[PDB]
């Protein structure tokens, strides 16, 4: 509206250049080097890494992009899920 | 303001006037040495003397009358900063400068025979011998200039601790070898035909730590007689050592001198505390001392009629009897002060004041 | 029973050493030579020697130079050869003379380490121009006079360095050269947030 | 009392007890990396205002080389006619001697009163003084039999410690007065 | 300032001044006695009395300096637990320095470093000498300090919840869950983590904390 | 033989068994052989002794021990150029302090250090002597004798070796002085060692930024006369030759921001080589990279130089590195203000990529609040993961307000009671609260105001106020107002609100202005005699706009602040008017360290009526006093009240009530304009320990105010009040200090240009902002 709202950033921003080099079959060190340390990790049971990239210019659309990596209990990568988000709101 | 607490004890000289020496003339060369420490001093050659100032002008004088002969200015843009003591030889007069320029003038004609650029300020008096004039610049560099026209021959390199005293030492010539001082307490000898060393002997005895204030650089011209040479570091250790090699014939701790003379089987010098003193060249035995003058900022002692002539910053010229010391006379020659070394030759002496310029003194 | 004669920086020299080098080394079959000054006169120089040996010891310890036991045994062999007195019977000589095995080992370790420190420290600052060798040869050639020249430079520079170090070393003499043994020697009210009480003119001025 | 008192209030005694949250079925909570761990300890200790903050008394200085020694209820002291001196200082303080064996060098005094600028606590004491030699020297022992507060016997260790140390200090200062 | 005197009577009058409670005067005599005889027979008593006087006189920094000095140069002493407990008490008192105590303001989300230091001192005391008489009060103070730190973390998480920074909220709640598991502030703050997951469209992770809070709703 | 036991003598720093743990003799056990000498050596190796003397008078070790003394006090005489604080700090850093053991080695250590320091300062004829005086109980008192002789004077700076610039021009820029001007006393000719390195780098920079690249300093010599009075400095330079930029190449692991980097490196062909230019290029590249996240880049430049064509190629190698994310933000020092009041002024959200500009922007915003003395930021890397960082803000709290409660006057003259609280930070909650009530026989006043700057978490502020005036002629007035404000952008704020007031005054003095206002309002009573009353009520809407950009909040040293406030009546009230006021304070720094500042202050004000009704006289503008042209009076500048001839009127006592005659009394017009310029200098009597709290200024002030209602008839023979061309002027000196009781301002101002009825004063004291 009229009241000023500062820009809000809530996670590491990931670019398609570094996304395209991720293929199922690497270990923790390789993906950590390629993309960066994940801010959000599942603290319950299984080890899951969440790369969330969300912006908010203030009274516009809240752009979001989530990338969930599911690792097995051995240190190697198993599952990838890249969601451009924007599921409605 | 509150830090002017100097430990300064220079008693006024005891009033003991016996004889009556006087002056001959003054010349007023102009604003000369002034407060700036330097080595400018008049030189006498065949009834003609010469003088100069920090500004750059050089004057020639006839003896016995003090009449001008020819005056030139070696300025153009700014002072030439004349530093090298005026020396004369043959048909040339040589002068140094702080701008790394050495001037050689053609005496009677008063024309610039040449000038050349050296490495660093040329404080030391240019010494002439064997068709070469030697400059001991303020970098440890010792440069030989060809007598014909400039044309540096060899540049010997010497060390330079970074707190040295000003007034680097001019070398002396003996049997084809130049004996020179140094800024680190080491007396060197050099073969003055290609620039090769013979022996480099250290004579200083410095401590450490607080020694950052102790400098012990030899800025005195070494004197040579027979097979021995003599040297004096700033902080002590008078040395008499062999000409052939750096073999110390005999040393003494006292040292601490900036000017000395040797003659008549004895050595007459002044300590860094202005304590004029006499020694025996045989082994370094003290004949006598004269401790009336302390912290008075004396000058070089010169022989004249068997008397040691000295000066001070207050201007009073003192005569010392060569026999155990006694104030023969005190002359209120000038109020400017005496800082440069007096010259004595041909039975006649000259002293250039800091600003009063050359003064001719009679006995 | 023992005392300390002087203290130097960190270490200390005690009466044991001065007694050992004075009672056991003075004309008492310690090179004899039938020449020895007064005990009081030589006491000063022997104390100087002991304290300077100590000073050299800490100076070396600053660099921490270590010498191993094989060098000590080779030094013992050198002593045996230079005494024309073989190592086992030389050891017996030392044992009954007063210096037993451990004292001799420590003494040789100390003398070797101080000699090594002296040599390195002096030779690091020595200079010889390749010019005067020919001059001395002509006065007298192919390194014959070079050894003598280096020896003279060593003699001057070592003494100068000794004076320089002795002058500037912290020593306190508690009291209470050297010929040595000659042989067997190798090489309004207010309160305090803020509160002001003054003096109708009574007004509180407390500041949070 | 104003002194002998914790400066803060008592509001820290109403903290909610810590209850470990339980894990759900078939899922593990984040590990207890919480170095902020509280070891479990019994009670029987004064809390809040009931606790006293008082510099633990130590037997003071006397004749040189006299090593003091702590005990839970007693106090000891090495020294360098020591028993006659001790008897002398006790008489100087006018403490009545109920029992005395000079041969055994052991004595028992009367009730001694200790009041220290606080009301209802004019401490009274039953003390059994004794001396016996130890090694090359002699050792003085002050043994506190009983302690009373306003006529009420009490048994807290700190009070017995302090009021044995005070009596030991009385001897020690009296011993220096010789 | 006090006239030179042999130590016994000056110590006696310092003790009397402490007895009366005139701490400001007593510090002078105690400090003079400590200065004039640095290594006397009973300098330890002087140090302990000085610590007590400094703490009572609300002169905390000097008390802390003396406590650290005594710990350093007397590592072993029969009553070092008293000094440790007093150091912890000094830190905890230093935490509360404001007029807000008059109004009962919730001094929980202010600067907590003093609370952390007090927790460290009390935990060191409890782990060190669990047979002393200061242990129960130390345990109560430790519980209070842990709750206070948990409350501060919950306050930060609540502010970020209000702002709209969901990832910071998740990180803070995870930190509380990892470091303050058994406190009450973590139970209060778990719904904030659930709301963050719900707002950030990660439901599969949201129902997990929903189950955690539902099973432990009580 | 066998020793039975041990005995010692000294027990100060070493206990009975403390020494036993170290000595290898291990008595009470096996022991024998000269090894006792080794025991002595082991005991002394500890360093806790000064002398040891073993003795075997019996069969027990009689070890005489003389322990090293513990220093009793430190004292010193003769120190003039060196302050006691530096000496005691060095001693604390030298391992010597009261109560600590004394070791003789540290005596020589500190002697050497002090002598070297004096030799660096220039006092070459200086010597420090350390005297130790023994005292009973093995302790010492340390005396230091300083024989500070005389400072050496520098004589000349010689730049021998130059052939392209004047030597005087080269040495003009130097911090060291060759010849101090005669008309300059603040400067002198002392030789400080660091200044030599500084001006060597200055000369090097001078040649590097004028196309000279093949440049170096051959040598530097510091000669000293054999008097310790003359210091000569000589430097040898290699002039080299000028050069031209062949071109610039930027290569390396540049991030996706290559385009703007290339634009930044665009250099005009034919320019001269400047080292400052390339340093600025590197700093700009680093800042541009740090804005986008890469906080730790690596930028280097090798100027590959070809002398054949005198062309230099700038080869810039840039390695971006890894982007850094903030793990958490912590706050230290806020013992009173809570965490939210700090965290809400941030612009760097937690759990986001580090914007190195946002951290400093948040630091500035926190510094602008006005209740934090010093704010320090620190972006420190985590000890664990590579690309993580913790941002720490350290703030030092500042006292904000005061609580006052004082009864004054009295003594048969009247009780003068007053009380109040004035806080900008109420208990750290962030609220702004203010209550003030004064009670005296002559008049009674009360007011209250509460403002929340963050009613919602966007910047919205809500505030309200109540006020009450009633006293004697009689005057009563009370009212209420409520406003709210919101931010337009980073800097601007916009406010709107409404409120109502009620006034009632009676038995008013007769004077032209108030009668004019009444006739405008529609009441025309008698003029010579006054026994009338009047009542009014006003409902008004007010608005405002503030632009703020300041370095700090309490006497800032940068930026500017403009503040506009305008109130207009709503239809339905008794009066109809509109007022517009403007304020503008601007600061410009001239010194690099922001120590010398030029201040420009201005204030403007207009006010008038609506629909033919005059502006009420109880809200006119005023001037004088403090906060305006200072040195005249409180609210006296401008139009002066002129009274109609007096009559029966009110009760007129004899010897009292001595009131169209002209009077010096003032009433205030409805158009005001004042301005002022100030120069700020540091206090020349203190140091930096207090320099952040005291401000000294020289000021010039001008001010004027006039009445927009003019009569050709009534004002026929009276001064032209409606004429603005006449102004009042003043000048003087002002001193401000953040006293522990709030901000206090002192001023002395000689009245420069004043008019009739001003009663201008000289000394002026005030409390407030």
């Amino acid at each position: 509206r009229v009241v000023y709202r500062p820009d809000i950033n809530q996670g590491n921003y990931l670019t398609a250049n570094d996304v395209s080099k991720i293929r199922v079959g690497m270990t923790q060190q390789q993906v950590a080097y390629a993309l960066g340390t994940p801010l959000m990790s599942d603290p319950f049971g299984t080890n899951t890494w969440f790369y969330v990239f969300r912006q908010q210019p203030g009274h516009e659309g809240v752009t979001q992009q989530t990338l969930t990596l599911t690792f097995n209990s051995s240190g190697v990568l198993t599952n990838i899920d890249n969601k451009p988000a924007l599921s409605g709101n | 303001n509150s830090e002017e607490d100097v430990v300064k004890m220079s008693p006024l000289p005891t009033v003991e006037n016996q004889f009556t020496p006087t002056t001959a003339w003054s010349t007023s060369v102009g604003s000369g040495i002034g407060n700036f420490y330097s080595n400018l001093h008049p030189a006498l050659a065949d009834n003609v003397v010469y003088a100069a100032d920090r500004a750059g002008l050089v004057k020639a004088l006839n003896a016995d009358d003090g009449k001008e002969i020819w005056s030139v200015s070696l300025a153009s843009k700014e002072p030439a900063l004349l530093s090298g003591g005026v020396t004369v030889s043959g048909g040339h007069v040589y002068i140094g400068s702080e701008k790394a320029q050495v001037y050689a003038l053609n005496t009677s004609d008063g024309t610039v025979a040449w000038q050349t650029k050296v490495a660093g300020e040329a404080l030391s008096r240019p010494v002439v011998s064997d068709g070469l004039v030697l400059i001991h610049t303020s970098n440890g560099q010792l440069q030989a200039l060809n007598e014909a026209d400039g044309a540096v021959k060899w540049t010997v390199n010497l060390d330079m601790p970074s707190l040295s005293l000003r007034g680097e030492s001019a070398p002396t010539t003996a049997f084809g070898a130049a004996v020179v001082g140094g800024d680190n307490g080491r007396v060197s000898a050099v073969l003055m035909e290609q620039g090769q060393m013979i022996w480099q002997q250290r004579i200083s005895q410095a401590t450490g730590s607080t020694e950052i204030d102790r400098l012990s650089d030899v800025d005195t011209t070494p004197v040579v007689v027979n097979g021995v040479v003599f040297a004096l570091a700033y902080n002590g250790n008078l040395t008499a050592l062999d000409l052939r090699s750096g073999q110390i014939m005999w040393k003494r701790e006292l040292g601490s001198v900036n000017d000395f003379i040797v003659d008549g089987n004895r050595i007459y010098l002044v300590d860094q505390n202005d304590r004029v003193m006499a020694l025996t060249i045989d082994g370094g035995v003290t004949l006598w001392t004269q401790s009336d003058l302390l912290h008075r900022l004396l000058t070089s002692p010169v022989l004249y009629n068997g008397n040691l002539v000295v000066g001070d910053s207050e201007g009073y010229l003192h005569w010392i009897n060569v026999e155990d010391g006694r104030f023969v006379a005190q002359q209120k020659v000038d109020s400017s002060g005496f800082q440069t070394e007096p010259v004595a030759a041909d039975g006649k002496l000259l002293i250039q004041a800091k600003d009063g310029t050359v003064y001719s003194i009679t006995r | 029973v023992d005392c300390v004669a002087a203290v130097v920086n960190n270490g200390v020299v005690l009466e044991s050493d001065v007694d050992g080098l004075m009672q056991s080394v003075k004309l008492n079959a310690a090179q004899a030579r039938q020449q020895l000054p007064d005990d009081a006169t030589l006491r000063h120089q022997i104390m100087e020697r002991l304290i300077m040996d100590q000073i050299i010891l800490q100076m070396g310890q600053k660099m921490g130079v270590k010498i191993s036991d094989e060098q000590l045994d080779q030094a013992i062999a050198n002593i045996a050869k230079q005494n024309n007195m073989t190592l086992d019977q030389m050891r017996s000589r030392l044992a009954y003379d007063g210096l037993n095995y451990n004292t001799y080992r420590n003494q040789i370790r100390k003398e070797m380490i101080i000699s090594e420190v002296r040599n390195n420290e002096v030779r690091r600052r020595i200079t010889i121009l390749p010019q005067e060798v020919e001059s001395l040869a002509q006065q007298v050639q192919k390194d014959r006079a070079y050894r003598m020249l280096m020896n003279r430079k060593f003699s001057e520079e070592a003494a100068s360095w000794m004076q320089e170090q002795r002058a500037s070393a912290y020593v306190k003499i508690l009291s209470n050269x050297x010929x040595x043994x000659x042989x067997x020697x190798x090489x309004x009210x207010x309160x305090x947030x803020x509160x002001x009480x003054x003096x109708w003119i009574a007004g509180v001025g407390y500041c949070f | 009392r104003y002194k002998r008192q914790v400066s803060g209030d008592e509001a820290y005694l109403e903290a909610a007890p810590l209850a470990e949250l339980h894990a759900p079925a078939g899922m593990i909570l984040p590990v207890t990396s919480g170095d902020y761990a509280i070891p479990v300890t019994n009670g029987s200790g004064a809390v809040g205002k009931a606790l006293d903050i008082r510099p633990p008394a130590q037997p003071l200085a006397l004749v040189s080389g006299a090593r003091t020694q702590f005990t839970g209820d007693t106090a000891s002291l090495l020294v360098e006619t020591l028993w006659p001196q001790v008897v002398s200082v006790l008489q100087a303080k006018n403490y009545t001697i109920t029992q005395r064996d000079d041969a055994g060098q052991t004595l028992t005094t009367d009730w001694v009163q200790w009041n220290r600028l606080d009301e209802d606590e004019q401490y009274r004491g039953r003390y059994q003084i004794s001396v016996k030699p130890q090694g090359y020297q002699q050792a003085v022992t002050v043994k506190l039999l009983n302690l009373e507060q306003a006529g009420k016997p009490v048994a807290d260790a700190a009070s017995m410690q302090r009021y044995s140390t005070e009596m030991m200090n009385v001897i020690s200062a009296g011993l220096d007065k010789s | 300032e006090v006239p030179d005197n042999p130590p016994n009577e000056i110590y006696a009058t310092a003790q009397q001044k402490l007895q009366d409670g005139n701490w400001r005067q007593a510090i002078t005599q105690l400090e003079a006695l400590d200065n004039r005889y640095p290594f006397g027979p009973y300098s330890q008593q002087v140090q302990l009395d000085l610590i007590y006087a400094y703490y009572k006189n609300a002169d905390l920094p000097l008390a802390q300096a003396a406590i650290d000095r005594f710990i350093r140069l007397n590592p072993t002493h029969p009553n070092i637990d008293y000094v440790m407990y007093m150091r912890g008490l000094t830190n905890m008192a230093l935490d509360d320095s404001a007029l807000q105590g008059f109004f009962g303001v919730d001094r929980s989300d202010r600067d907590p470093q003093h609370a952390r230091a007090a927790f460290s001192d009390f935990s060191k005391l409890v782990r060190g000498y669990p047979n002393s008489q200061y242990t129960t009060d130390a345990t109560k103070r430790l519980v209070f300090l842990k709750d206070r730190l948990a409350k501060y973390e919950y306050s930060v998480a609540e502010y970020y919840t209000e702002r709209g920074a969901w990832v910071a909220v998740v990180n803070r709640v995870e930190g509380m869950l990892r470091d303050y598991p058994d406190t009450q502030a973590t139970r209060d703050a778990l719904p904030l983590m659930e709301n963050a997951y719900r707002q950030m469209q990660m439901n599969a992770q949201a129902e997990k904390v929903a189950k955690i809070i539902a099973a432990n709703s009580s | 033989f066998v020793v039975k036991d041990i005995h010692f003598e000294g027990l100060q720093r070493v206990a009975v068994g403390a020494a036993l743990l170290s000595m290898p003799v291990r008595t009470g056990d096996t022991v024998n052989d000269e090894d006792i000498s080794n025991t002595i050596r082991a005991l002394f190796a500890t360093g806790n002794f000064e002398d040891v003397r073993v003795l075997r008078d019996g069969d027990t070790l009689l070890v005489q021990v003389k322990e090293r003394p513990t220093i009793a006090s430190i004292t010193f005489s003769g120190n003039k150029s060196v302050k006691d604080d530096m000496l005691k700090q060095n001693l604390e850093a030298s391992g010597v302090r009261v109560g600590e053991s004394l070791d003789r080695t540290t005596i020589a250590d500190i002697e050497k250090g002090l002598e070297d320091f004096y030799y660096s300062v220039g006092k070459y004829s200086a010597s420090v002597k350390a005297v130790v005086t023994p005292l009973p109980r093995n302790r010492v008192d340390l005396k230091l004798v300083f024989q500070e002789g005389v400072s050496a004077e520098i004589q000349q700076i010689n730049i021998v070796g130059n052939h392209a610039f004047t030597t005087d021009e080269l040495i003009s820029h130097f911090q060291l002085r060759d010849e101090v001007p005669w008309w300059n006393v603040v400067g002198d000719r002392k030789y400080q060692k660091q200044k030599l390195a500084g001006d060597l780098e200055t000369l090097r920079s001078y040649y590097l930024d004028r196309g000279y690249a093949r440049f170096n300093i051959d040598s530097t010599q510091v000669s000293l006369t054999p008097d310790k009075k003359g210091i000569y400095v000589t430097v040898n330079i290699t002039e080299g030759d000028q050069y031209k930029l062949s071109g610039v190449e930027v290569s390396g692991n540049l991030a996706g921001h290559s385009a703007e980097i290339e634009q930044l490196t665009k250099i005009e062909p034919g320019e001269l080589y400047n080292g400052t230019k390339v340093t600025k290029m590197e700093d700009d590249i680093k800042k541009l990279l740090g804005r986008y996240g890469y906080a730790y880049p690596r930028v280097q430049s090798m100027p590959e130089i070809n002398d054949a064509d005198k062309t230099v190629k700038l080869r810039v190698n840039v390695d971006a590195g890894n982007r850094f994310y903030v793990r958490k933000i912590r706050f230290e020092g806020n013992d009173t203000s809570k965490d939210a009041v700090l965290r809400r002024e941030m612009r760097q959200m937690e759990g986001a990529w580090l914007g190195s500009d946002l951290v400093d922007q948040g630091k500035e915003r926190l510094n602008r609040l006005g209740f934090f003395e010093t704010v320090d930021t620190d972006t420190q890397r985590v000890p664990g993961s590579p690309d993580q960082v913790d941002v720490v803000y350290k703030v030092k709290e500042r006292n904000t307000g005061c609580f006052n409660f004082g009864i004054g006057y009295g003594t048969e003259s009247g009780v003068s009671f007053q009380a109040g609280v004035q806080q900008d930070n109420w208990l750290g909650t962030g609220y702004a609260v203010g209550i003030n009530g004064t009670k005296n026989d002559y008049q009674t006043y009360a007011e209250l105001s509460v403002t929340n700057p963050y009613f919602t978490v966007d910047g919205v502020s809500l505030g309200g106020r109540l006020f009450y005036n009633d006293f004697q002629y009689t005057n009563k007035s009370y009212g209420t107002d409520v406003t709210l404000g919101f931010p337009i952008n980073e800097y601007n704020s916009l406010r709107a609100g409404l409120g109502y007031v009620h006034n009632s005054l009676s038995n008013m003095q007769p004077q032209v202005a108030m009668w004019r206002y009444l006739y405008s309002m529609g009441e025309h009573p008698s003029t010579s005699d006054q026994d009338n009353s009047f009542k009014t009520d006003d409902f008004t809407f007010n608005y405002g706009w503030t632009y703020n950009k300041l370095d700090r909040g309490y006497f800032p040293t940068d930026g500017s602040r403009v503040n506009l406030t305008g109130k207009v009546t709503i239809p339905g009230s008794d009066n109809e008017y509109y007022k517009v006021t403007l304020d503008t304070a601007t600061y410009v720094p001239i010194d690099d360290d922001h120590k010398w500042v030029v201040l420009g202050r201005t204030r403007w004000g207009y006010g008038d009526g609506l629909g033919g009704k005059e502006m009420p006289f109880y809200e006119n503008f005023y001037a004088g006093g403090s906060s305006t042209v200072r040195g005249f009076q409180s609210n006296t500048i401008g139009p002066k009240a002129v009274y109609f001839p007096h009559q029966a009127s009110n009760y007129d006592p004899d010897y009292d009530y001595e009131c169209l005659c002209k009077s010096d009394d003032a009433v205030g017009g409805n158009a005001m304009a004042v301005a002022s310029l100030e120069f700020i200098t540091p206090t020349p009597f203190i140091s930096d320990k207090y320099a952040n709290s005291v401000r000294t200024s020289f000021f010039w002030d001008m001010g004027t105010v006039w009445d927009t209602n003019w009569d050709s008839s009534q004002y026929s023979g009276y001064p032209d009040y409606s004429d603005p061309s006449n102004i009042r002027m003043s000048a003087g000196i002002a001193l401000q200090w953040m006293s522990p009781l709030g901000p206090l301002v002192f001023s002395y101002a000689q009245p420069f240009k004043k008019y009739d009825g001003d009663k201008a004063e000289q000394f002026q004291f005030n409390i407030g902002k």
